[PDB]
C-alpha cells in the first residue's frame, strides 16, 4: 500500500 | 533435502518491519535470502529459517470471517470447526494466506495460556481471559479463540500451518 | 501491525 | 509450485 | 517490545 | 492462492 | 535449500  | 517455508514479499513492505512482525533475525533473512540486502524483489519466493513447509502440514485451517468460526481440516477434509473472534483488520484480507511462525507457550498474563504468532502481528490467533468476547466481531483485535481452543489447535497443527482467513463475502 |  |  |  |  |  506503499509510489515508486 | 531440508523443505522449509517459502514466503511471498511484495513492494512496499521494509525489511525491518518483516523481520520484526515474523520475530525472525534480520540476519538470518540476509543469510538465507542475500538478494534483500540488495533490494527487495516483489513477488520472490523469500525462504524462512526455522520455519517448515507449509504445504507438508496435513493440516489446513479455514478461517471464515462472516462466520466467525475456524474450520481445522485434516488432510483435506473437515475434522472440527470452532467459533472464534475477528477484528476490522481480519476483514481487510479476503484470502488472507498466512503461515504460523511460532507459537508461544504460557506467556503468564491474559493471553490465553498460548500465543499463535502468524505472519502479520494483527492476524495472530490466541486465547482470551473473557471467552464472552468469542464468536463475535471485535473493534482492532487479533484472532482470538477459547482457551481449550488454541489448545487443542496448538497440539494438532505444528508450525508453518497455512492458515487462510477468507471472509466468506 | 501489532500482537495480542 | 507445490505436489508430492 | 515484544520473547519468546 | 490463487493468478494475476 | 542449498553444501553439500
Amino acid at each position: 500500500a506503499x509510489k515508486x | 533435502g531440508r523443505k522449509l517455508l517459502t514466503y511471498q514479499v511484495k513492494q512496499g513492505d521494509t525489511l525491518n518491519s518483516i523481520a520484526a512482525d515474523f520475530r525472525i533475525s534480520t540476519a538470518a533473512l540476509l543469510q538465507a535470502n542475500p538478494s534483500l540486502q540488495a533490494g527487495l524483489t516483489a513477488g520472490q519466493s523469500i525462504v524462512i529459517p526455522g520455519l517448515p513447509d507449509p504445504y507438508t502440514i496435513p493440516y489446513h485451517i479455514a478461517v471464515s470471517i462472516g462466520a466467525k468460526t475456524l474450520t481445522l481440516s485434516l488432510n483435506n477434509r473437515v475434522m472440527k470447526t470452532y467459533p472464534i473472534a475477528v477484528g476490522k483488520i481480519l476483514t481487510q484480507t479476503p484470502t488472507g494466506e498466512f503461515y504460523i511462525i511460532n507459537r508461544q507457550r504460557n506467556p503468564g498474563g491474559p493471553f490465553g495460556a498460548y500465543w499463535l504468532s502468524l505472519s502479520k502481528q494483527h492476524y495472530g490467533i490466541h486465547g482470551t481471559n473473557n471467552p464472552a468476547s468469542i464468536g463475535k466481531a471485535v473493534s482492532k483485535g487479533c484472532i482470538r479463540m477459547h482457551n481449550k481452543d488454541v489448545i487443542e489447535l496448538a497440539s494438532i497443527v505444528p508450525n508453518g500451518t497455512r492458515v487462510t482467513i477468507n471472509r466468506g463475502s
